[PDB]
């Protein structure tokens, strides 16, 4: 996936592009900048759409594989990031309704803390599989408490603001051209009501929703399909 | 109501229609994961759906990995794959693959009673997009069950069902359909041409 | 031919006190296809009315269940045990109340039969009206001081069956007639719990 598949996030890419892009390049400054190790970057802030196509778009861009965790069962993933020199390392499943008590999160999330910990303290011990990367960001605060489990460390803070609207919209006009959408659909009720703990569930009322217009008959998408999509992701949320 | 739906669609809503998943929008997936521990099922719908539309269907053993060192499962249902897109649009069932896991015209039904021992390489999403959950049958399912096999059988009016959805829903036992059956093999017993509660206990206290 | 006795099969289609192989007599098949005649020309000549096989049906239970009005008011008439024990120990008032038959309801209540007359099951037959949605055979059952909160053998009260059948109008009829709300069975769930 490259930049086509974002769009309203020119400063998420042009802050990132010495956060992550900037060893690509021209690594040789490495040793006459002194820059620290680029341990990753968090982001923090409910995920309209960008969560997973930042790093599969910069890991994209960068024209490196994109590893996903999902005995310890850890090691192999780092023999074959060292194989592989270079690794974007991401996770998923987790952006749901469940982090909101911060007590799941905190373990769940919490074990893949301890071992983002071993592997960047392997990092940190040696530098023979250099470019290896993770980047953390579920819905909120939650990736603060990340920070919490690692704190004052080279890790990066980068806030996701939609200013209004303009991070659903547009964005659901590029994931939605695939297949036939209407031009005047109102976002603003349907969008704005499902804030906080759930961001993902806007892709899930999109997707969900597309399979009401499947085995509705529904040859594009209406307002109330994801009226009813909303509703019927709420009873399970 | 939602299994038999997205088995519907996934399953026998393209009778024929080999282009319909080839331009229809949404990617159409493939794969459809079936689960629930006290249900048994695995048997129930594949013969459901294996006699109800007409058309082909060749099923799987689960244990012929031995030879391979559970390398053969992908080999043999990738084959049952490669068979049933080449041949006339067929249904294929997977059943007990829990041991070896430790635009698309292809049908895969997956039904099992174990998801602890899966690993997340065959759950990742786009193949299994839908983990349906089957619980035991229910009252509803218990009535329905029940009906579906009673419809061809021998009934009469001293017959009530209430006690026959009351004691099932108590005795939270698995594969009760074949317990019917044995029922059938006692009501083949020619002593009575309408099988009475003695056939129904008697098969509930010996078998 | 159901049956091995020519009197039974005979009988049942429309045509005495020996047995058969499954212990019945002609009057259980004669009051279960509901011959008025025939009942009342086997009854005529003397056959016993409660012959018990060998489970314990009693000609009163498949009368009883089968929905004929004028067998019940002809084996009242004679004199018919109305709580009988059968196999599973279920009474015939069990059957009257169970197939929704509210004439046979008010006929074997109005002679005064047993509607907390525990079975082997320990249950009542509002488990079985409450189970399918029975609302006005529960309420004619409380017009003759039926309990409500009968525990089965599980535990559950006739109000558990009636929220697990999804009956809201059940649910919060029976609340508001005088069921216990605070009675916990051996799953430790309320009936608030178990509807949805």
């Amino acid at each position: 996936s490259t930049y086509e598949m974002i769009g309203g996030l020119d400063k998420q890419i042009k802050e990132i592009k010495e956060v992550i892009e900037l060893p690509v390049k021209h690594p040789e400054l490495f040793e006459a900048l002194g820059i620290a190790q680029p341990k990753g970057v968090l982001l923090y802030g409910p995920p309209g759409t960008g969560k997973t196509l930042l790093a599969r778009a910069v890991a994209h861009h960068t024209d490196c594989t994109f590893i996903r965790v999902s005995a310890r069962m850890v090691r192999e993933l780092f023999v074959m990031a060292r194989e592989h020199a270079p690794s974007i390392i991401f996770m998923d499943e987790i952006d749901s309704i469940g982090s909101s008590r911060l007590e799941g999160g905190s373990g769940g999330d919490s074990e893949v803390q301890r071992t983002m910990l071993e592997l960047l303290n392997q990092l940190d011990g040696f530098e023979a599989t250099k470019n290896i990367k993770v980047i953390m960001a579920t819905n909120r605060i939650d990736i603060l408490d990340s920070a919490l489990l690692r704190p004052g460390r080279i890790d990066r803070k980068i806030e996701f603001p939609p200013p209004n609207e303009e991070a659903r919209l547009d964005i659901l006009k590029i994931h939605s051209r695939k297949m036939n959408l209407t031009r005047g659909i109102n976002l603003r009720k349907i969008a704005e009501l499902m804030p906080g703990a759930s961001g993902a569930e806007v892709k899930g009322v999109c997707t969900e929703a597309g399979m009401y217009a499947l085995r509705e008959r529904r040859v594009h998408v209406t307002q109330e399909d994801f009226e009813m999509a909303v509703a019927k992701v709420m009873q399970k949320d | 109501d939602i299994q038999k739906q997205e088995v519907r669609e996934a399953v026998e809503l393209p009778l024929t229609h080999f282009e319909l998943y080839k331009q229809i929008g949404i990617d159409p997936p493939r794969g459809v994961l079936m689960y629930g521990p006290p249900g048994c099922g695995k048997t129930m719908l594949a013969k459901a759906v294996a006699h109800h539309t007409t058309a082909a269907f060749i099923r799987v053993v689960g244990s012929e990995f031995v030879q391979k060192y559970l390398g053969e499962g992908p080999r043999m249902v990738r084959d049952v794959f490669r068979l049933a897109k080449e041949n006339a649009p067929a249904i294929i069932f997977i059943d007990e693959i829990d041991a070896i896991a430790t635009n698309v015209n292809v049908k895969v039904i997956m039904a099992t009673n174990r998801a602890d021992t899966l690993d997340p390489a065959l759950l990742r999403p786009g193949r299994l997009d839908r983990k349906i959950e089957f619980p035991l049958p229910d009252r509803r399912q218990k009535r329905l069950i029940f009906s579906t096999i009673t419809s061809k059988m021998n009934l009469s009016e001293e017959v009530d069902l209430e006690d026959y959805v009351a004691r099932p829903d108590k005795i939270s036992g698995a594969d009760i359909n074949s317990i019917c059956q044995e029922s059938g093999m006692l009501a083949v017993r020619e002593n009575r041409y309408i099988v009475l509660a003695k056939d129904f206990e008697k098969a509930y206290k010996t078998v | 031919c159901v049956s091995n006795l020519m009197v039974c099969n005979l009988a049942y289609s429309g045509k005495a006190t020996r047995t058969d192989q499954d212990s019945r007599t002609a009057l259980h098949w004669a009051c279960s296809a509901g011959h008025t005649e025939i009942v009342e020309f086997l009854l005529q000549l003397g056959v016993p009315v409660n012959d018990k096989d060998d489970a314990g049906w009693s000609p009163l239970h498949i009368a009883a269940s089968a929905g004929r009005d004028e067998i019940v008011k002809a084996l009242l008439g004679k004199g018919a045990q109305v709580n009988a024990v059968n196999q599973n120990g279920c009474t015939p008032l069990h059957y009257a109340a169970s197939k929704n038959r509210h004439e046979i309801a008010v006929m074997l209540l109005e002679g005064g039969a047993n509607p907390d007359a525990k079975d082997h099951y320990e249950a009542t037959a509002m488990h079985r009206a409450a189970a399918k949605g029975n609302l006005k055979m529960i309420h004619i059952l409380l017009y003759y001081k039926a309990s409500t909160n009968i525990q089965d053998t599980e535990g559950n009260t006739p109000l558990h069956l009636a929220c697990d059948e999804e009956r809201v109008e059940e649910a919060k009829l029976l609340v508001s007639q005088g069921a216990s709300i605070y009675i916990e069975n051996k799953e430790e769930k309320t009936p608030l719990q178990v509807a949805k």
